[PDB]
């Protein structure tokens, strides 16, 4: 493994405990790298996922402290709340490919904190339904993400409006 | 979720997650007591303690060696039994009740034995 | 490796052991002052009880409870949570004043509506007349304490210097004081307002004592807990140490074998 | 026998004569005195056990002769010597404070404390 | 020692220094002899060599060679093969501690740690 | 204001000669934060 | 179990108990017991012999010796030869016993031979054919059928755990061959339980169909009960249920 | 990561999403996916091809195989000839 | 060094570092096909190191009092003092001085941790004046180590006095 | 000391100590938290976090890996700016206003930016 790690331009480490924890893919970003980076990331998805890594990194440190107890301040528990939803957001069911045009909204919702509004257990329901809502209403928006593959100010606003409208649901 | 069906898979999923948590906090439990864990988690831990005991099923032909008459439980019965336990339906009775017994019905009965 | 991952984890346990040792000692020091105060306070309380006893004062129930903000003060928080819950079945409508965060969280779950008041800043400080007085003053104004014809306060009586049993006592109302016996053996005319004053004065005096009893129990519990922690950490140290030593030997053997196998060829 | 107890001290726990300032004026207790409750006002207090006399400065409390002749005095803090003009300087400030403004009542209490201070 | 025991009939006492360094020396000689070094380096002939050494040391009906050996544990690991082989030969253990000498107790022998198998 | 609040204020004032010990002075100051709840819903934690 | 935890004594007691069996007449009720002493000091064995002659038990028992001094090839051949002696009794149908003390030291002996034969070192540096040796040795002791004369040779081989951890190549290999194990706990021995028979790590397979019915009835479920005592005291160290407390009290007695 | 624990499955998911472009047009936005299976049992491979046929992706998949039975030289040769393909 | 010593004078030879001496001998031995040994170092590395280090001595007055003081330097490979080359040298040496990384980082230069520094000849050749005024110093510092963990609330005055004395 | 300049050395020594303190205190923070941690220690921890992110400074060739042009900060300027931080002249500047930016001029500017 050591020899190969040098040769390769990425690592996609899978954590066994996280598999059992039900995160599938069970990837851990701590041991997963892309040395070619976001030059291979589509422009829309690059924009939405900019701080997704940062949020997760903050979640990891905060979470470590939390296991060793001690009353966590509200700022840390904001992180904790955001982070928990993100973890559920990551989860997927094996043998279910997803269209990138419909992965861009879900990450937008999360990063723009709309999903912190929704209870952790039903996040999976929310994602599915959110897509259904976009399929019904902002299917024009979905078409644009497919067609233009970069989120303009107009797309960001449209997407924001769509998400806000569905936060209620 | 396809091969053995969604209900089975969901039931199994929760058991796996619960037990993995129980293993995860195993360190913390030793270092500081179970009453020094978070309340939400403490329910999970208590549930997991039941699940662990529940997994027993007296040997069906090494019944002699164990000294306890065997138990064989149907797969259909098993899914039902665990489903209930996950919903904490029968969680309210001793660890001993779930220990070295077969199906869910047996746990209930073994509570009656214990109650005496 | 195995060896290094063992070793670092063992280092973590070692550091934990060291901390739990250190804490247990600091707790003992802190406990001494807490206990010292509690004697003087308790003597004062007994003088008030002298009146109440001879008066046979005997008083919607109010519930007050006391725990520190601070955690890992043994099972003070949760033994109290359970015993409050028992008498919250005995008054499933009681207005709970929770003095300190820790009892608040557990109790808050059992009846959210019943949670009416809670305080904070309790645990950081050691009991002082100002705090008790102010909580009492707010109890009268905010909670209208006198209206409740029953008041009860819960605290942790530090039963023995290594034990704590959560305990309660009834804070007596002025109406009870009025009509309780041994009037004349305690005189009141009407030119004094001793029921309405003494009630207030002893509302605080009882509360301060309760706080002192609780605080001493809390720091004592924390010492006890951190001592037991040290024992548990030691066991894990020993287990991982044996693993460390074995793992170290195994690496040496496996490496040695590899060289030998090559050399043979 | 006087039981004088405080949340941090307890200087008495037989005390022959105690002279007390109460919301009823001043009360003196000598041996068996009537078994009463009296609210102690902020005070300059004398406690005599035998002929020996101890002067106390008392922050108000309660006095209660019990029918078992236990004069339970409870007060927040105590001796007369501890009283000793910085308190006068603070009281001047407190007089100023009432002009602008609980603080109104507090400053009124400060005027009461000024009287109690003058008593020393 | 054997001349003393056998040919002067004496009970004698034979000190050995580090028997760790006896083992260590043997381990080198094995490697020099080109023999495959057994577990944790220690010679394959480790068991037999100690056996010869500690069976010539025995109680005869002529005399007896009593032997006091010094066992310098390798890294304080008693799990290592060389201490284990030693302990088999050992009959009693005297476990001196420097903590004990620091408690002003000379002999420095740690009483709790001392154990013998002829304490029966 | 309440009688025991009156006595409290008096006790705090009474710790002024200035030559008195720290423990009295500590007993004459508090930094605690009076959280306020009701029916869970919290009025803002005014300092105690 | 662990070294010199009176390891020898446990076996010795079996020999002693069967004194009155051996003072018997029924040849089935005779154990002609062989104590194989491998890798032990000539002195210790001589004390053992004197002990056996003190309990006058020597006349029904054989001692085979391959002492610490004795050469490694002799040590290698020491159990195999001993088992041949055992087979004469066994194949006379007569019941017997053989205690192989300590096969772990035989493992070290075979290790020495293998290395000096320059056969490549096996797992844990113990040669890989160590399994074959032990399995071949152990399976020559058996209860044979009535046709074969009801032969019996009971085997009790004595393994000295390294660091008292049963996970370890030489111990595990033995565990798999044997039909039950009698692990003894060092902590309990130290904490003055003599005999210190760990019941967490003592199992037996078909042993539970050899004891007299009296000792099945009277002792019924006590193994289960004290594996409730083990659990009870496991979590005893908060509030004890009266049931657990009763069990702890019983457990202690 | 740890063996068999969807070890195949993580990779197989990638192959499956490349179906979306493959089915579609524009050859430069298409990929052709070559799955190399070395050392694996015929049954595993058979399941994989069944999965691929279920997802109808053997319209672009090439499966280069060297099953567990198959010779060690053929196994050594297997990545390098997959590379050539 | 022997020439000076033989001439009856005294001198000090500092072998820095024998850890690298070991590697070079390893290179020779393995290339000469001599059997490998612990930590892949040749087996008679002990014999070499001991042989080298016992040519340092304080010679009798027969030998004109001369001496050759020595101070071997061993480089800790990740602080692994259980390592074969360190263990050997540690046995041979009459004392060790053990420098700790934390101390260096914590700006203590010399970064010698005097906890695990020992000399087995020690005070036998110490200046009498300095011996007098520094037995106490050892004891104070010993306490300072124990009272180190008291660095993190309500803490005995005695310990705090020690802590102050120790830090200074 | 002399070699890199006495001031430079002293400033850098102070940085090392501050960071080393934070690292040692990191263990204390893990269980105990900042709850019973000293105010002086807390100020040192806060400075260490500020210093820690004052280290951060993008690279021009990691506009690919960031998008913010790198900073080439003069030696004298670095000594001066770090000295100020240690003195706590910029403990009125947010922790995140030291992050991924150049010298003091940028750090203050980013404080204003975050303020806006």
């Amino acid at each position: 493994p050591t020899n190969v790690i040098s040769i390769t331009d990425g690592q996609i480490f899978l954590e066994a405990e996280l598999f059992y924890k039900g995160i599938r893919p069970a990837i851990n970003v701590g041991l997963s790298v892309s040395r070619v980076g976001s030059a291979a990331q589509v422009k829309a998805l690059k924009q939405v996922a900019g701080s997704l890594k940062l949020f997760l990194a903050q979640y990891r440190e905060v979470a470590a402290f939390a296991q060793f107890g001690s009353d966590l301040d509200a700022s840390t528990k904001q992180t904790l709340v955001r982070g928990e939803r993100l973890t559920q957001l990551l989860k997927q069911n094996q043998y279910s490919p997803l269209a990138t045009e419909e992965q861009v909204p879900l990450i937008y919702a999360g990063v723009n904190g709309h999903l912190d509004g929704i209870e952790l257990s039903r996040i999976g329901e929310f994602e599915s339904s959110f897509l259904s809502y976009l399929k019904s209403n902002h299917n024009e928006l979905l078409t644009e993400i497919r067609e233009k593959g970069e989120l303009s100010k107009e797309l960001l606003a449209s997407l924001k409006s769509a998400t806000e409208s569905f936060v209620a649901t | 979720a396809a091969v053995v069906g969604q209900e089975h898979y969901d039931v199994a999923s929760k058991v796996q997650e619960t037990l993995q948590t129980y293993k995860s906090l195993q360190d913390i439990i030793a270092i500081l007591g179970m009453d020094e864990l978070s309340e939400q988690d403490k329910l999970t831990v208590e549930r997991a303690r039941k699940i662990q005991r529940f997994l027993s099923q007296p040997f069906a032909v090494a019944e002699v060696f164990t000294g306890i008459p065997g138990k064989l439980v149907r797969l259909k019965d098993t899914v039902a039994s665990f489903k209930a336990v996950l919903e904490g339906k029968y969680d309210n009775i001793p660890e001993h009740a779930f220990y070295m017994v077969g199906g869910i019905e047996d746990v209930v009965a073994k509570a009656e034995k214990l109650a005496a | 490796a195995t060896l290094k991952e063992v070793e670092m984890r063992l280092k973590s346990i070692k550091n934990i052991e060291k901390i739990t040792k250190t804490m247990k000692i600091v707790a003992s020091t802190r406990l001494s002052k807490a206990e010292k105060a509690k004697i003087s306070a308790k003597k004062m309380d007994e003088a008030e009880q002298l009146f109440y006893k001879n008066a046979e004062t005997k008083n919607k129930e109010l519930i007050v409870a006391i725990t520190s903000d601070k955690g890992l003060c043994g099972s003070i928080h949760s033994q109290l949570a359970k015993a409050v819950r028992r008498h919250l079945n005995d008054q499933p409508n009681a207005d709970i004043v929770t003095i300190g965060d820790k009892i608040k969280m557990q109790l808050l779950r059992t009846h959210p509506n019943n949670i009416k008041l809670s305080i904070n800043g309790i645990g950081k400080d050691a009991p002082t007349f100002q705090e008790s007085a102010l909580i009492a003053d707010k109890l009268l104004s905010v909670m209208k304490a006198g209206t409740y014809p029953k008041i009860s306060i819960f605290y942790n009586d530090p039963v023995s210097s290594l034990s704590f049993e959560p305990s309660e006592k009834p804070i007596f109302n002025a109406k009870t004081i009025e009509q309780s016996p041994s009037f004349g053996k305690f005189e009141i005319d009407t030119d004094a307002n001793v029921p309405r004053d003494l009630f207030e004065y002893t509302l605080a005096n009882q509360m301060l004592t309760a706080m002192a009893q609780g605080y001493a129990a809390e720091i004592s519990a924390r010492r006890n807990a951190m001592d037991n922690a040290s024992k548990n950490a030691g066991d894990m140290i020993n287990r991982y140490s044996i693993l460390y030593n074995r793992t170290r030997q195994a690496v040496i053997t496996n490496e040695l074998v590899d060289i030998i196998t090559g050399a043979s060829s | 026998k006087l039981q004088f107890a405080l949340p941090h001290e307890t200087l008495y726990s037989e005390v022959t004569q105690v002279n007390l300032p109460a919301k009823s004026g001043r009360i003196g207790v000598l041996a068996n005195h009537v078994p009463t409750v009296e609210q102690l006002l902020p005070g300059v207090v004398e406690v005599m056990e035998g002929s020996n006399s101890k002067k106390f400065f008392i922050s108000g409390g309660f006095a209660t002769v019990q029918p078992d002749s236990q004069l339970c005095v409870t007060a927040i803090e105590a001796p007369l010597e501890s009283f000793s003009e910085n308190i006068k300087n603070l009281l001047a400030e407190a007089k100023k404070n009432v002009s602008s403004s609980r603080e109104a009542a507090e400053a009124a209490i400060q005027v009461e404390v000024l009287e109690n201070l003058q008593s020393v | 020692a054997e001349y003393f025991r056998d040919e002067e009939g004496q009970d004698v006492l034979l000190f050995i220094d580090n028997i760790f360094r006896f083992t260590q020396a043997g381990s080198e000689v094995s490697a020099l002899l080109g023999r495959i070094p057994s577990a944790v380096g220690y010679q394959p002939t480790l068991a037999t060599d100690m056996g010869l050494l500690q069976e010539r040391i025995t109680t005869t009906k002529k005399g007896s060679v009593t032997s006091v050996q010094a066992v310098y544990v390798p890294a304080d690991d008693l799990t290592d093969p060389a201490p284990a082989t030693t302990f088999a030969h050992l009959d009693a253990t005297t476990v001196l501690s420097r903590g004990i000498s620091e408690l002003g107790i000379y002999p420095a022998v740690d009483p709790l740690d001392s154990k013998s198998r002829l304490l029966d | 204001i309440s009688y025991a609040a009156y006595l409290n204020v008096a006790a705090q004032a009474i710790r002024s000669t200035e030559l008195q010990t720290a423990s009295v002075l500590n007993r004459s100051q508090t930094d605690a934060f009076y959280t306020q709840y009701k029916n869970a819903s919290e009025p803002t934690p005014i300092t105690k | 179990g662990d070294r010199q935890t009176g390891k020898t004594a446990v076996a010795l007691d079996t020999i002693l108990n069967q004194k009155r069996w051996n003072n018997g007449s029924d040849e089935s009720k005779k154990l002609y017991c062989v104590y194989v002493a491998v890798g032990q000091k000539r002195s210790t064995v001589a004390q053992l012999v004197q002990t056996l002659e003190q309990h006058d038990a020597m006349k029904y028992s054989i001692i085979v010796a391959a002492t610490a001094s004795e050469a490694a090839p002799l040590q290698y051949l020491a159990p195999f030869t001993a088992a041949s002696i055992g087979e004469w009794f066994r194949d006379n149908g007569k019941h017997a016993l053989i205690v192989y003390d300590d096969l772990s030291k035989q493992a070290v002996a075979y290790r020495q031979l293998s290395l000096l034969l320059r056969r490549p070192p096996g797992r844990e540096a113990y040669p890989g054919d160590v399994f074959y040796l032990h399995s071949r040795l152990l399976e020559r002791a058996a209860k044979l059928s009535e046709k074969e004369g009801s032969g019996s040779l009971t085997a009790l081989p004595v393994i000295e755990t390294q660091g008292g951890d049963v996970s370890a190549y030489i111990p595990t290999n033995v565990i798999s061959i044997t039909d039950g194990q009698i692990f003894l706990e060092a902590e309990l021995f130290y904490k003055g339980i003599r005999p210190a028979i760990n019941v967490g790590l003592s199992v037996s397979r078909v042993g539970s169909a050899a004891q007299v019915k009296a000792l099945k009835q009277v002792a019924g479920s006590l193994k289960l009960f004290l594996a409730q005592y083990r659990e009870v005291a496991a979590f005893a160290q908060s509030d004890l249920d009266a049931s657990t407390k009763q069990t702890l009290v019983r457990g202690e007695r």
